[PDB]
């Protein structure tokens, strides 16, 4: 019913589910809770890696001006990741903040044509809509089919004011001329924790069918798909906030009693309709 | 600044690594920061209650709800998403 | 292990409150000796139970629980059935009945519906109690909402005086969810906690329930304002800081300067 293997999996789940910008606090908590560093090291590396990966952790390679996104798609598999833009190889150290000692990565250069266009075409989209955003487009071959994978990340961490937030968007473009199919997932997570624990957890899954033309053309067609879908998503979110605050919230608890004055407790403690 | 699992390319002690996570643990502890414990029972392996209605239309016992439900049946396991 | 409890509470203050139930359970699996301490210190979404003999719902919490059963505030009976379950004294039970009735009115006046439950217990030189309130909104609307009130009050009675010390620790859990095309799944939830302490006169015109009631009321009115601010104000603002629908007038000037000043400091510091 209980085993060290189960405790390790539990510890791992907690660690990989830390909210943005709070990995260490959660890790230290779990470490003191598990109270067995030998077991903790069993899945640490795996935990750290998975976290940074699903969190699209923006990292800065030794000296490229390189804010690159750590994702699965860039996971070499040997303990190193891909930087499709600068196109090098970089080893990411999970505990420490830095990832250094890069390796040139001469490519396959098959889908790269599309890849390089979308990348800096999207890089423009991002600079226009994400205050502290970064993007990484992956050109790759997925079991025969060519696909462009653009990953966008944006965050704001203010622990001294007890809050952190992050945006994550992933668009998978699978090409099948003339027209191709789109698949994406938009994600938002916000955490406020001064004398409480409040969180916005939201995500939207979208699938689209797009017409494929040129290289610089299909790219701008994509950045357009994304722009419209993400603006629509964000729009639906601000609207939801509006309704929750002016309809749902007010339907829960009134601001003042129906009697329209604070409660007369002496009256509640005695005065009856009849017994 | 510097990197090396154990081989250490540069001529240095390089005692830093993934170790920083074991420590010797401090024996001293608060023990009782504040008054509160309400020690009681619980061990029984059981817990049933749940509310009534709140979730959209879909539950009961629907284990279905994933990308590409069909697997090891079609010609290929082509997936629109991942 | 007190640092453990501290660490356990910090963790629950960071993991998605939407999964408090599953995570608390796992947390207990991880540290089984803290089970009792966590069940009493970790607030979880309020569960409703049906009192069959009276035909009325009541709310569940660690304070009306004994082993695997819970005590109804209506029939003063445990469910599932127990033989010698913990019960308040006959005299405290009477006050408990009166507190439930008073807060039922309080609930109807401020929430116009929902469910409330009050459970009391004796202390060495006073007594304590928990006031539970749950109110779920229109189940027909696109957006679902639920308010959970969890008030724990400790009353320190004074030998001479009929003036008592009240310590109120309150938590309001507010859950909002929507499954709409344009937003996919959006979940805004969690809770805020506030604490208050006050010395107060206890008299025939202002008995214990009135004093506790006034404190609960003031507390909830204050937390309602903070909730509105944090949920619909602050988290929204953080959201707008992550992305902007309108093109953000890019600024070259500050960014160009920033790099120049930065590299100087690094080759001066370590």
């Amino acid at each position: 019913r209980v085993s060290d293997e189960e405790k390790v999996r539990i510890a791992a789940k907690f660690i990989t589910h830390a909210p943005p910008g709070e990995f260490n606090e959660v890790f230290n908590d779990v470490r003191l809770l598990l109270n067995n560093d030998n077991l903790l090291r069993e899945g640490a590396a795996h935990a750290f890696a998975q976290y940074n990966m699903d969190q699209f952790t923006p990292v800065k390679i030794e000296g490229y001006d390189d804010q690159v996104l750590i994702t699965e798609h860039g996971d070499l598999g040997n303990g190193r990741f891909l930087d499709p833009r600068n196109k090098i190889s970089f080893k990411f150290d999970h505990l420490r903040k830095e990832a250094s000692d890069p390796q040139p990565e001469d490519t396959e250069s098959a889908l790269k044509q599309w890849r390089d266009a979308c990348d800096s075409a999207l890089r423009a989209y991002v600079k226009d809509h994400y205050p502290n955003g970064f993007c990484t487009v992956y050109g790759k071959s997925i079991d025969g089919q060519q696909t462009i994978i653009a990953c966008i990340e944006s965050h704001q961490f203010q622990p001294k004011n007890f809050w952190n937030g992050r945006w994550r968007s992933e668009w998978k473009f699978t090409i099948t001329p003339p027209t191709a199919q789109v698949a994406a997932v938009l994600k938002i997570q916000v955490h406020y924790y001064e004398d409480g624990n409040v969180q916005l957890v939201s995500h939207k899954d979208i699938q689209d069918s797009v017409q494929v033309s040129s290289d610089v053309q299909t790219a701008k067609e994509f950045i357009k798909i994304i722009e419209n879908a993400e603006n629509e998503y964000q729009t639906a979110i601000s609207e939801n906030y509006q309704t929750m605050s002016d309809t749902t919230f007010k339907a829960l608890r009134r601001q003042l009693p129906v009697t329209r004055t604070k409660i007369d407790w002496n009256k509640i403690l005695s005065y009856k309709i009849g017994k | 600044g510097s990197w090396g699992c154990v081989r250490q390319e540069k001529r240095s002690s390089g005692l830093i690594s993934e170790l920083p996570s074991e420590e010797g643990r401090r024996l001293e502890h608060f023990t009782k920061l504040r008054p509160k414990r309400n020690k009681k029972q619980q061990p029984t392996q059981a817990a049933v209650c749940t509310i009534s209605i709140l979730p959209q239309d879909g539950e009961q016992n629907g284990l279905m709800g994933r990308v590409d439900e069909g697997v090891d049946e079609f010609f290929t396991k082509k997936v629109t998403g991942c | 292990s007190d640092q453990q409890l501290d660490c356990a509470l910090d963790l629950m203050r960071r993991l998605p409150p939407q999964q408090i139930e599953k995570n608390l359970s796992d947390l207990i699996d991880l540290v089984p000796s803290l089970c009792e301490d966590l069940l009493s210190s970790v607030d979880q979404p309020l569960k409703i139970a049906r009192d069959k003999v009276v035909g009325k719902d009541y709310l569940l919490c660690d304070y009306n629980r004994d082993g695997d059963s819970y005590r109804s505030p209506w029939s003063n009976k445990y469910d599932p059935p127990l033989e010698d379950g913990a019960m308040p004294s006959a005299r405290l039970r009477k006050l408990e009945v009166e507190a439930n009735n008073a807060f039922d009115q309080y609930r109807d006046l401020y929430f116009e519906g929902g469910v409330s439950s009050v459970y009391l217990w004796d202390l060495d030189h006073g007594f304590a109690g928990v006031i539970l309130i749950k109110k779920a909104g229109d189940g027909s609307k696109k957006i679902k909402g639920c308010w959970d009130s969890i008030h724990v009050v400790e009353v320190q009675e004074k030998s001479s005086g009929r003036t008592a010390h009240y310590k109120l620790t309150s938590t309001v859990m507010l859950w909002l969810q929507t499954n709409k095309t344009g937003s996919g799944t959006m979940n805004l939830g969690g809770s805020l906690t506030r604490q208050m302490e006050k010395d107060e006169t206890v008299s025939d015109s202002s008995p214990h329930i009135a004093n506790i009631g006034r404190l609960v009321e003031d507390m909830e009115n204050k937390i309602r304002s903070t909730l509105n601010e944090i949920y619909f104000g602050k988290t929204k603002d953080i959201v707008n800081g992550l992305r902007s629908i309108d093109a953000i007038p890019d600024n070259q000037k500050y960014k160009q300067l920033q790099r120049e000043l930065s590299q100087v400091l690094t080759q001066r510091q370590i």
